[PDB]
């Protein structure tokens, strides 16, 4: 749980998935 | 539709 | 999931499938919160109106999956249940208030590229992120319309203002719920559907880049109907119960 919420194939290797930018853009 | 899973789990 | 898309490999490594032994079939979604604990919706396990009252040995959980129906050799892990814990004030008689349950696994699951727990929110992350217009992400293998998908589906959906949620339904909504989805004529759609229950509504924190599970797929009227919205169990509001169960059973 110290490492919770960080995905091996994405955050752990600083890659983004195809639609997570849509989430970030909604947080105004 | 569901592929059968190993019997080890179903026991 | 209605009007979603195929998930990428490893996009949701906390996603869990609840699987019935006999006959072998998907029951529900669920989520991995540690190597021994799995979160789901209570109505996935107990719903007397549908003659649903599962016991531990009725069930398996399948972790790390992508395909809905294939046995994903060397990728997925299949775990047996030690114990099911349903919220003591789960209201199956009326409106699914407190639609939440924990499942403790018999043995810890090994993490991998495909298997990894999601975070649970604290009060500060909940207050920051659970705001109308902010988008979260829902995942599942449920129905594609009100047939069924080959692989895990994903859809991003905005949280809806509470008065709009209330005015969309005759069912009594509580502080232990929130709703999400697009308003009509907004130009976009999408919803959870039957079979997606118990799966997670997640948000990616812009402060620390971690994914947090804010909700559990709970209920709705139809799927992807205009003027209707999907309802989700409010995970933070029930966090004290979650912690009590974990801090007294393992
Ligand atoms: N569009 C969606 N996002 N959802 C997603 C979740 C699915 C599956 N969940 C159900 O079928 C639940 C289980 C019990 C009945 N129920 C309902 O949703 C009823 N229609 C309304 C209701 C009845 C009693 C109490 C509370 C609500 C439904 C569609
Ligand atoms: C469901 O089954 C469990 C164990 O079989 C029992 O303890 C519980 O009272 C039952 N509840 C309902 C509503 O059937
Ligand atoms: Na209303
Ligand atoms: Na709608």
């Amino acid at each position: 749980e110290a490492d919770c919420g960080l995905r091996p194939l994405f955050e752990k290797k600083s890659l983004e998935d195809k639609t997570e930018r849509e989430l970030l853009e909604s947080y105004i | 539709d569901f592929e059968e899973i190993p019997e080890e789990y179903l026991q | 999931i209605v009007e979603g898309s195929d998930a990428e490999i490893g996009m949701s490594p906390w996603q869990v499938m609840l699987f019935r032994k006999s006959p072998q079939e998907l029951l529900c979604g669920a989520s991995l919160i540690s190597d021994r604990w799995v979160l789901t919706a209570a109505h996935c396990l107990l719903y007397p109106p549908w003659d649903k009252n599962f016991t531990e040995n009725d069930l398996l959980v399948r972790i790390g999956k992508h395909s809905r129906t294939r046995y994903e050799r060397n990728i997925e892990k299949i775990s047996m249940l030690e114990k099911i814990y349903i919220h003591p004030r789960y209201n199956w008689r009326e409106n699914l208030d407190r639609d939440i349950a924990l499942m403790k696994l018999k043995k810890p699951v090994a993490f991998s590229d495909y298997i990894h727990p999601v975070c649970l929110p604290d009060r500060e992350t909940a207050a920051s992120l659970l705001q109308a217009g902010y988008k979260g992400r829902v995942t599942g293998w449920g129905n594609l319309k009100e047939g069924q998908p080959s692989v895990l589906q994903v859809v991003n959906l905005p949280i809806v203002e509470r008065p709009v949620c209330k005015d969309s339904t005759r069912i009594r909504i509580t502080d232990n719920m929130f709703c999400a989805g697009y308003k009509p004529d907004e130009g976009k759609r999408g919803d959870a559907c039957e079979g997606d229950s118990g799966g997670p509504f997640v948000m990616k924190s812009p402060f620390n880049n971690r994914w947090y599970q804010m909700g559990i797929v709970s209920w709705g009227e139809g799927c992807d109907r205009d003027g209707k919205y999907g309802f989700y169990t409010h995970v933070f509001r029930l966090k004290k119960w979650i912690q009590k169960v974990i801090d007294q059973f393992g």
